[PDB]
């Protein structure tokens, strides 16, 4: 398939970036993307085979580079927050509409400064005792709070062991500031087991949140701790 | 593999008459591969203000040119064109047969 | 009249002379060209850079880049299955017509070494292939459904509109009449015969019909009809002979002539 | 040149939905539709070029030429069936012009529903039928979030569920939902 990183980046105003982007598929032709909300994916730049490149629809702030037959990265020289975006390469075998094949994309988030980065805060919160006499069912729930960008993986992991099961997830955060421009995000998630399986005092859940911020080479002189890309969690043990 | 040879075929623009301006052409035509010398020449000699198409294709899978010169004919001027192609051991010379 | 689109592809292995041409026409005119030195797709009619703007020869340039590099691969993979060294060519010829009477062609063929190698079908959606080699390929190519119906969509639908496209920017070139001046010349020839020769030129379409006719009726002898030729004017000539109450008959554009000898 | 689909679409569990898509392209070359799950990668569902309807398992993709028009029509819908479907179709000059896409909402099929807010020691809103929707916030200390379907595959059960919270005193899971049409049987213990 298609082999693009990174997954997630932070970038401050001015600081230049490279998007990396590999095939194995012999195809010829390869090209990034940027995707936005209520619109169509738009091209920025494409090669259409090793040894040649093109503008696309939004080639301005960017630029890239066919290295060889498999690889094709973009170039962020002075990043803007508009280009804050999810960036996605792909690849086709030819130029005449055989299907493009897309990489995992790219979520970068351009701000002025890193003064308002913050990893999340969790908390597991119990089942109820009335959902469990009343339904014979059991629902735990995971908030993931005050984190800043939305830059956040959640998952549930039972008995050391990640489940799907009786998982959902909201598929956006909601803004805990809507009013504020660089407003701190929340997300929610549940995990519904019986409510046996949850009375056995064995049994271990734990909801943990992947958070991707800063790297080590970012620079860092806030008195509080540098929020670094990191994992937290909140966890429970079943009760009779 | 199969080559063919050059058909050539020398003639004027307009039918000629000496001392009578016109046009000298030599079409040459239904060769492959498409590497080919042509050079219009008067009394052996080649025309330097000479114009050509560029390679053309025909749908037999063959090539084609038209090269011409502007020029004046007289009873005493022989004209020709000088091919080369793979397909000939030496420059052949096709002489223009008055019109 | 009849009219035609037709893009053609040369590659050439291990030359002395471009890897690879492309040029187009639409009738007998050279319209677009490319090649693997200028690395440029540029009009050849004036008609076509005054009515297609940068992008459109910004994108073909690109398509053209990527088509190249298809080309030589292609090749090197004929010469593999035929175990052929050296230098060897590969052409693709696609296209279509408009006819006077409003029918439409659409073709697609391929050659190595100025052969017929494959020829498509659209109307049954096949490739007929000429020997065991193109069998392979026909067999590669055809396990590709979606790709077969694009060439025929290409073919019937989008090279028709390009065709039309081009008529109308080259009409004061392409639909033009230029009739011909056409004289009959008699000779004595070898002692006691005469030979009739009608000749034409000056020209425009280069279709043009010419017969010799015998008391108003078709000869049952031979005519020798010369090539139609260009002039180089933009014009053309032709000409049809016989030997011996005789008249040539001459067609073009809709207006017939006869010369009585 | 410009591609037109409908922004939204909800559809329930085991049934049917068409999503309708028109292109006012320069030529034509085909018409694409690619899956786009949330948070994932774009996938090729179909593509067609010539008149007819392509069967895919549970997927079929139609195209009208004439009417400059496809539809991506998906049977016996699942949940796995939420996501983004993007149609786009390519020009004369073998460009892509991409839709903005549909998001397709399944709804699930509740068969024994028993709607309840129960306090976790945060405010849960569960097992309501799909009819139900769930409003936002009107008050800035107080975070709700839309229903999200859970799956207990081993059950064979769905349910719906929304998220209550606040650290404010004045916070209780009796008003917490009381921005949204709840049913009127909702069990407050
Ligand atoms: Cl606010
Ligand atoms: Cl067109
Ligand atoms: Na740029």
């Amino acid at each position: 398939g298609v082999t693009q990183t990174p997954k997630f980046q932070v970038l401050k105003t001015g600081q230049s970036m490279t998007l990396q982007c590999a095939q194995d598929m012999n195809h010829n032709s390869m090209y990034w993307y940027r995707q936005d909300p209520g619109m169509g994916l738009r091209l920025i730049y494409y090669s259409a085979s090793e040894g040649t490149t093109d503008k696309g629809e939004v080639p301005n702030g960017y630029n890239v580079s066919r290295l060889n037959k498999r690889e094709f990265s973009l170039r962020l020289e002075s990043a803007a927050p508009s280009q804050t975006s999810v960036y996605f390469c792909a690849s086709t075998l030819g130029q005449e509409g055989q299907p493009q094949h897309f990489g995992e994309g790219s979520r970068l988030t351009v701000l002025e400064d890193l003064k308002n980065v913050f990893p999340p805060e969790v908390a597991v919160f119990e089942p109820s005792e009335a959902e469990i006499s009343h339904t014979q069912k059991a629902t735990l729930v995971c908030l993931a709070t005050g984190f800043y960008p939305d830059h956040v993986e959640l998952s549930w992991w039972v008995n050391g062991k990640e489940v799907h099961s009786g998982v959902c997830t909201d598929p956006q955060p909601l803004k805990e500031q809507p009013a504020l421009n660089d407003s701190r995000y929340a997300l929610s998630s549940r995990l519904r087991v019986s409510a046996t399986f949850w009375q056995n005092p064995r049994n271990h859940f734990r909801c943990q949140v992947q958070f991707y911020g800063l790297s080590e080479n970012d620079e860092w002189t806030q008195d509080r701790a540098k929020p670094v890309t990191q994992i937290v969690s909140a966890e429970a043990w079943g009760r009779a | 593999m199969i080559q063919r040879t050059p058909k050539i075929q020398v003639y004027s623009r307009h039918p000629a008459e000496n001392g009578k301006s016109n046009f000298l052409n030599c079409y040459v035509s239904g060769f492959h591969p498409s590497d080919i010398e042509v050079d219009l020449l008067k009394n052996g000699e080649r025309i330097e203000k000479v114009e050509h198409s560029d390679l053309s294709f025909s749908k037999d899978w063959s090539f084609y040119l038209l090269y011409y010169t502007e020029f004046t004919p007289t009873e005493k001027d022989e004209y020709a064109c000088r091919v080369n192609h793979v397909t000939l051991s030496q420059p052949k010379i096709v002489k223009w047969d008055r019109d | 009249r009849t009219h035609s689109l037709r893009y053609f592809r040369l590659g050439v292995s291990d030359p002395i002379v471009p890897e690879f041409i492309s040029v187009g026409y639409v009738d007998s005119h050279p319209i677009t060209t490319y090649d693997s030195v200028t690395r440029q797709k540029e009009p050849r009619a004036p008609w076509m850079a005054e009515n297609l703007a940068p992008d459109h020869w910004e994108r073909y340039t690109q398509l053209l880049r990527g088509w190249q590099q298809m080309f030589k691969v292609e090749l090197k993979r004929l010469q593999r299955h035929y175990n052929h060294s050296g230098s060897h060519t590969y052409q693709r010829m696609i296209g279509c017509e408009l006819l006077e009477d409003g029918s439409t062609t659409g073709f697609l063929q391929y050659a190595y070494d100025g052969q017929d190698f494959l020829i498509f079908n659209k109307d049954t959606l096949s490739w007929l292939a000429v020997d065991n080699v193109a069998h392979t390929i026909k067999q590669a190519w055809e396990a590709n459904q979606h790709e077969l119906l694009y060439q025929k969509n290409w073919l019937e639908e989008e090279c028709i509109a390009w065709l039309k496209r081009f008529l109308e920017y080259g009409k004061d070139t392409l639909q033009r009449t230029e009739p011909p001046l056409v004289r009959v010349n008699r000779k004595e020839t070898f002692p006691g015969v005469t030979a009739l020769f009608c000749k034409a030129h000056g020209f425009y379409p280069p279709e043009i019909y010419m017969t010799w006719m015998k008391n108003g009726e078709e000869i049952v002898q031979e005519i020798d009809y010369g090539d139609i030729l260009p002039s180089g004017d933009g014009t053309y000539q032709a000409w049809a002979s016989i030997e011996l109450l005789y008249s040539c008959h001459v067609e073009h554009s809709g207006v017939h002539m006869v010369l009585q000898v | 040149q410009n591609i037109d689909q409908p922004t939204e679409m909800t559809a329930t569990e085991g049934a049917i939905v068409q999503i309708n898509c028109t292109y006012q392209t320069s030529g034509f070359n085909g018409l694409f539709w690619y899956q786009q799950h949330a948070g994932e990668a774009p996938t090729f569902l179909s593509y067609n070029v010539l008149d007819g309807l392509e069967e895919k398992g549970r997927f079929s993709s139609f195209l009208s030429r004439s009417k400059g028009y496809s539809y991506l029509l998906l049977k016996e819908l699942q949940m796995k069936d939420s996501a983004s479907y993007l149609c786009a179709g390519m020009d004369s000059n073998y460009q892509l012009i991409w839709g903005a896409g549909t998001k397709l909402i399944i709804k699930p099929d509740i068969q024994n529903p028993d709607p309840a807010v129960y306090q976790l020691r945060v405010c849960l809103f569960t097992d309501f039928d799909s009819q139900t929707n769930v409003s936002q916030s009107k008050d800035s200390d107080v975070y709700i979030t839309d229903k999200c379907v859970l799956d207990m595959r081993s059950m064979d059960f769905k349910s719906n569920s929304a998220v209550a919270w606040s650290n404010k005193s004045d916070f209780a899971c009796a008003n917490a939902f009381n921005n949204s049409i709840i049913p009127e049987d909702t069990f407050f213990p």
